[PDB]
RNA sequence: AUAUUCUUCAAGUGUAACCUCCUCUCAAAUCAGCGAUAUCAAACGUACCCCGUGAAACACCGGGGU
RNA sequence: GUCGACGUACUUCAUAGGAUCAUUUCUAUAGGAAUCGUCACUCUUUGACUCUUCAAAAGAGCCACUGAAUCCAACUUGGUUGAU
């Protein structure tokens, strides 16, 4: 290809690597709670105080968050940057954070999860590295003001190209544009592999599991003409509903 | 660099990264813009000739004045340098050292002549029409923008026939004739 | 849009602006049919580009001709010039090329004045 | 689809700001004095 | 990083991050280039004339001198661009003032290999 | 005539004149009368090259679609024409149809050969033939570009800074033996029939 | 005003072709549409056209008053220039009469 | 020091270092001011009938219309 | 016939007192202000980059597969109990 195509490919792989001070003051400045001026002037040490104080409240709501204070939200996990570590160790940082956003996604209306994930946003760079499991865990809150903030950070993946006009928009992403997401044949194959991952931990909640079907009904509805499109659709949908019946949960 | 301070100034009275005495005022760039010439080495390909005029002017000035060689020989040369059209008048013999400039030889360029004869609107736009292939000299169309044109040959530049730019001109006067397929 | 071709025709000081477009087969001169040209003896001097090549080739086209200048005769040499030029410059544009060289060889053998303006520029002896 | 009349990008001198010589880029009418007459200067009195 | 094609690339990339400062396509051949005093000012060795470029791709100077340049080097404590081409001569161009310091006849023919000494600034 | 004429030639009868205008078309006039016998159309059957430095398709450039020479055969029945194009022609004069079209040369080295250049030569900034390979060369004498700026068809071949164009300048028939020589860029061509490996019978029973 | 002959006006170069708008005869729809406020607005649209007439002519008379006194002042000014011209000649004799 | 190496001074219509003037200021074109042949609208002017105000004036009060 | 001599008439010739900038410190003068390893925010100027108007011109050309946007046809939903 050209030069500037290949030389912008290096930019994606070093999207988090703070090199100049101005590169740091753009990456560190974006976050969930604080605005762009007051975010850049605070340590990780400041953020870890508010997180570990908030995370102990979430441990009181349910004891499942107690384990992450041993590993991710521990005091020793301030010095570790992602970029310094090997390739095997990063996938364990993903598999902790992927296990975290399952438990986080249920208590998402509450104020302490907003202060809890933000240290896991700003120290662990989940708004760049793994924004699929960040967004797929929080895809059902599209009307809420917390998801409007989540859009205002993330460089959107190539699969979520329907929401790309709603990044840093005034009004929330409307209900039909959520269907244009699920109308794609590839974006469903995430939301299968998100859900069959979510059932195995048996943490699937009521408002989430409605918004799955309320999209999965409409995908059948928008494709009720094209009999070819439906023919390639049910290896995606019926294999969910096969595994969605295997659940212990009556609600699933 | 920095708009260095007053005490920085006096130690760096002479440093400058943009403008050098070697660079000679950037005269070569300054006339490349006014005539819009494509490749950079084109200037000093003329300025070697335009200097070689003056070196022949100088040694022909060092011959004694009542020499029927010397009186014959620069008037032999001003015949040619006026026919080619680099210099405006034939009368002065000291035009040959004073008025022979590169900007004189760089305005018998073809796109300047298409701007002098009011063919194209500007001088960049004439390069745009030469490179696309709308202009011609007699039979054959010309495609190098940097075609020198003799003052004698300056009569014969026209738009190339059946072109889409000689068709539009004839529509303005409501005088097309498609038996010519203009 | 509309496929048209504009050709000129010129005798002494008379122009002839013949627009030729694809149509039904009407042939007008100054907003009047060609069967009503003035001098009435020279009406067959303008039927020459109709009848030399054959009247079939006008079945799909329109010939709008408007003339100014000249006299009674020297306009009739302008409408026979601009109809011949307007016919033979529509077959090189919007119909087939081999039609055109059949026409340009037909008008040539009959009278070359149909195509190119016979300019009677002076001569000093 | 490359543009026509392309030329090597080079340094403007008449327009650029980094050059030293190109780095550079309410009326006032003083009232004639309230002392002064046409030429008489009616204020000056001894001591001077 | 600075790279030069033998045919026409000159790319003054930033390298860690993915930004691209200047990409000049030169239809003359090009042999070598170095950054002179920062990332900002670099100097390619063209077909005949060593040019001095800027971070945007601008020309700053067409060096009339340095009339062949196969091997081109800078040494940073003297602001002193050095060339040695296929002409034997060895020229040092003090790029702060623009005044050529010293032109040196090598007597040995076309310079096949040149590299500076960092400790000493002899070459 | 209709457009600029160039390169006339007269039949050895002394009664006809063959012309080559700039519209491509070759016309044949009488002399004792001013009228014309006929004209033969040459704009289509001319092959034209796209040069390396061009910006137009080879189909719609007006460089080479006329004929800068014509010569009647001594029979008075055939015209050979040749211009700044890549092709030579043999028109029959009464039947008004070309007989055979000769490509002068097939060289990538010369410019006016190809109707269609390769696409892999076109890099985003420019063709990969216009790049100066002159500085790569080992000797001194090759590297010295002394080409004057806009010198076309000039004095030496060094002073072009272009590849040489394809043009057939002047064409004549032979007097004797069905030959005709066309003077090219590559050098003077000679076409002939001295083979006679051909079965051209006449009145066979 | 000058009226260019049309045979001169026809073969003019494109830079200088004189723009002469033909009058319109077939009534436009817009000139059959638009509303003109009458009554009270007419008394306040006649008046603005009656004020701007006064202030254009009060300017173009007082602006003419300056160029009437410009002509008088430069006649008085050149008379002072002529005395400083001739007397400056006389000093450079009485200077060089010493030298 | 025992022909080269090193050193000192002198001279060169010697100089691709270094000083200096030229190699820019067009038989050019745009934009801005000015502004004509013209144009659209409005007002005002002339004549002509109509309506309000008024008791009324061929109203010397206002208005509408062609 | 033209050129001198004399007379007449006009044109022309000399400036001086200061101050600052000019040398990689120093223009000669002590009567003068400038030696600092920078971290932020605001504001202004210039440059690219993508579209683009006055306004075109030319397409390194042709095929094959896959993807998208617009415009009708169709269908569905809402719509005189009021769509635009």
């Amino acid at each position: 290809s050209s030069l500037s195509d290949q030389l912008a490919q290096v930019a994606s792989n070093n999207a988090t690597v703070a090199l100049d001070r101005k590169r740091r003051q753009k990456l560190h400045s974006a976050s969930l709670i604080y605005n762009s001026k007051t975010a850049a002037t605070q340590d990780y040490d400041f953020i870890f105080e508010n997180a570990s104080k908030a995370l102990e409240e979430l441990s009181q709501i349910e004891p499942k968050f107690a384990i992450f204070s041993r590993t991710l939200f521990s005091e020793s996990s301030i010095s570790l940057d992602r970029n310094v570590q090997t390739k095997e160790e990063i996938k364990d940082l993903d598999n902790a954070i992927n296990a975290y956003l399952l438990l986080a996604s249920s208590k998402w209306y509450l104020a302490p999860t907003l202060h809890a994930t933000e240290w896991l946003v700003r120290r662990f760079q989940i708004h760049v590295k793994n924004t699929e499991m960040l967004l797929l865990s929080t895809l059902n809150y599209y009307q809420t003001p917390v998801f409007k903030r989540i859009l205002s950070i993330i460089k959107l993946p190539p699969l979520f190209n329907c929401l790309s006009n709603f990044v840093r928009s005034e009004k929330p992403p409307t209900a039909l544009t959520m269907i244009k997401l699920f109308n794609d044949m590839d974006f469903l194959k995430l939301y299968t592999s998100y859900l069959d991952q979510c059932i195995k931990h048996n943490a699937t909640y009521t408002n989430q599991l409605l918004f799955t079907t309320c999209c999965f009904i409409n995908v059948v509805a928008f494709n009720s003409n094209n009999d070819e499109k439906l023919n390639q659709l049910v290896p995606i949908l019926l294999e969910i509903s096969a595994k969605l019946l295997a659940s212990k949960s009556k609600d699933c | 660099v920095r708009k260095l301070k007053h005490h920085e100034q006096k130690l760096l009275k002479k440093v400058d990264f943009l403008e050098w005495k070697q660079d000679q005022g950037h005269r070569d760039t300054q006339v490349m813009r006014t005539y819009h010439i494509q490749n950079r080495e084109d200037y000093h390909k003329y300025n070697r000739i335009c200097g070689d005029i003056r070196r022949l002017a100088n040694k022909l000035s060092l011959l004694p004045p009542t020499d029927p060689f010397r009186r014959k020989h620069e008037q032999l040369l001003l015949d040619k340098l006026y026919a080619m059209g680099v210099l405006t008048t034939k009368s002065k013999i000291s035009d040959l050292e004073n008025k022979v400039t590169v900007s004189a030889i760089c305005r018998r360029r073809l796109p300047v002549i298409m701007h002098r004869l009011k063919m194209a609107e500007t001088i960049q736009d004439a390069v745009k029409f030469i490179e696309q292939g709308h202009v011609r000299v007699g039979p054959n169309l010309i495609n190098d923008p940097a075609y020198l044109v003799t003052r004698n040959m300056e009569d014969y530049v026209t738009w190339v026939d059946n072109s889409k730019i000689k068709k539009t001109l004839l529509r303005y006067r409501n005088q097309i004739d498609d038996f010519d397929f203009s | 849009a509309v496929p048209s071709v504009q050709t000129f025709g010129k005798k002494k000081s008379a122009t002839a602006v013949a627009h030729v477009k694809a149509g039904k087969g009407l042939i007008k001169v100054n907003g009047s049919p060609i069967t009503l040209v003035e001098p009435e003896i020279l009406r067959f001097k303008v039927y020459e580009p109709l009848l030399l090549v054959g009247l079939d080739k006008f079945s799909n086209i329109d010939i709008r001709v408007r003339v100014t200048g000249g006299g009674h005769v020297s306009q009739v040499y302008a409408i026979r010039q601009a109809i011949a030029k307007g016919l033979v410059a529509y077959h090189q544009k919007y119909v087939d090329e081999q039609s055109k060289n059949e026409l340009k060889k037909a008008f040539t053998s009959y009278d070359r004045t149909l195509l190119i303006a016979d300019s009677r520029r002076p001569e000093p002896k | 689809t490359r543009k026509f009349g392309l030329v090597k990008r080079t340094l403007n001198t008449k327009k650029d700001q980094r050059l030293k010589k190109n780095q550079e880029n309410t009326r006032n009418i003083p009232q004639v004095s309230s002392a002064l007459f046409f030429q008489y200067n009616q204020a000056i009195k001894p001591p001077y | 990083l600075l790279i030069t094609g033998r045919k026409g690339h000159v790319a003054s990339m930033d390298w860690r991050k993915g930004q691209l400062r200047a990409e000049l396509f030169l239809n003359e051949t090009c042999h070598s280039a170095t950054y002179l005093q920062n990332e900002q000012y670099f100097a390619v060795a063209q077909k005949k004339y060593t040019f001095i470029y800027d971070h945007e791709g601008t020309e700053l100077h067409r060096l009339k001198q340095h009339i062949e340049a196969r091997h081109l080097d800078f040494l940073p404590y003297h602001y002193l661009l050095v060339t040695a081409g296929e002409t034997g001569w060895l020229k040092y161009h003090d790029v702060s003032t623009g005044q050529l310091v010293s032109e040196l006849r090598t007597k040995a023919g076309p310079t096949m290999a040149m590299a500076q000494n960092p400790w000493n600034a002899v070459m | 005539v209709y457009s600029d004429v160039l390169a006339l030639s007269m039949r050895p009868d002394g009664k006809e004149v063959a012309v080559s205008t700039l519209k491509g078309q070759i016309s044949i006039f009488n002399i004792e009368d001013a009228k014309q016998v006929g004209n033969i159309d040459c704009r289509k059957d001319i092959i034209s090259g796209r040069f390396n430095q061009d910006r137009f398709t080879a189909k719609n450039s007006e460089r080479s679609k006329f004929f800068t020479t014509i010569h009647y055969s001594f029979d008075g029945m055939a015209i050979v024409a040749g211009g700044n194009n890549n092709s030579i022609c043999l028109y029959d004069v009464p039947n008004e149809v070309l007989l055979k079209r000769f490509i002068v040369s097939r060289n990538m080295a010369l410019n006016g050969t190809l109707e269609f250049l390769n696409s892999k030569k076109m890099t985003e900034a420019g063709s990969l033939d216009l790049i100066d390979d002159a500085g790569e060369n080992s000797d001194l004498e090759d590297r010295i570009d002394n080409s004057l700026p806009g010198s076309q068809r000039g004095g030496d071949l060094s002073t072009r800074k272009m590849r040489p164009e394809v043009r057939v300048t002047s064409v004549q028939f032979s007097p004797t033996a069905n030959a005709f020589a066309a003077a090219s860029t590559e050098g003077l061509l000679i076409y002939s029939t001295n083979d006679t490996i051909l079965f051209d019978p006449f009145d066979l029973d | 005003g000058l009226k260019v002959p049309k045979a001169v006006q026809k073969e003019l170069p494109f830079k200088s072709q004189i723009h002469q708008m033909k009058p319109q005869k077939k009534k436009t729809y817009m000139a059959k549409r638009a509303v003109v406020l009458g009554g009270d607005e007419k008394k306040a649209r006649s008046f603005i056209q009656k004020v701007l007439t006064i202030s254009k002519a009060k300017d173009s008379k007082r602006k003419e008053q300056k160029a009437s006194q410009r002509k008088e002042r430069l006649k008085k000014l050149a008379k002072m220039e002529e005395e400083k011209s001739q007397r400056d000649k006389e000093k450079k004799k009485e200077y060089f009469a010493q030298n």
